[PDB]
């Protein structure tokens, strides 16, 4: 299976930092890229960040979010800084195309379950 | 009887020493979850099961 398991959730004091992370296996994480969700009640689904495989850039919708990787380890870290009151949602790490194509709005497959960040 | 005649046999169990080159046979071991090695076994052919 190509499932994503995520960790690092919790409650944040406004004006702090988070260290979200998630890991996947399934002999197929060479063709895919890993990004995140910001699914919140009332609003639709948006995107947060997407580390583009095959290019290496760490695109993000807002400047505070940074996605990062390390070596060949199958883990991905979303570093989140200077949080305000509107970042209360469920964060799900999912997989996008080879080039983070059409993210922030696409609804992908092989997605996770999502932690809750309050 | 006394008349003998030569005859030719093809595909016969006869060998003699000689020197040549030989190719690879490395066990697959899936090899999709692989990190390369100084033995470039991706070029080497799979072995006989």
């Amino acid at each position: 299976q190509v499932q994503l398991q995520e960790s690092g959730g919790g409650l944040v004091q406004p004006g702090g930092s988070l260290r979200l992370s998630c890991v996947a296996s399934g002999f197929d994480l060479e063709n895919y890229s890993i990004g995140w969700f910001r699914q919140a009640p009332g609003k639709a689904r948006e995107g947060v960040a997407c580390l583009s495989k095959n290019s290496g850039i760490g695109h993000s919708v807002k400047g505070r979010f940074t996605i990062s990787r390390d070596g060949d380890s199958n883990t991905w870290f979303l570093q989140m800084g200077a949080l305000e009151a509107e970042d209360t949602a469920v964060y799900t790490c999912a997989t996008y195309n080879r080039a983070c194509a059409n993210y922030v709005t696409i609804w992908p497959e092989f997605r996770g379950q999502g932690t809750q960040v309050t | 009887a006394e008349n003998l005649w030569v005859t030719v046999y093809y595909g016969v169990p006869v060998w003699k020493d000689a020197e040549t080159t030989l190719f690879c046979a490395s066990d697959a071991k899936a090899y999709e979850t692989e990190k390369h090695n100084v033995w470039a076994t991706h070029a080497c052919v799979p072995t006989d099961p």
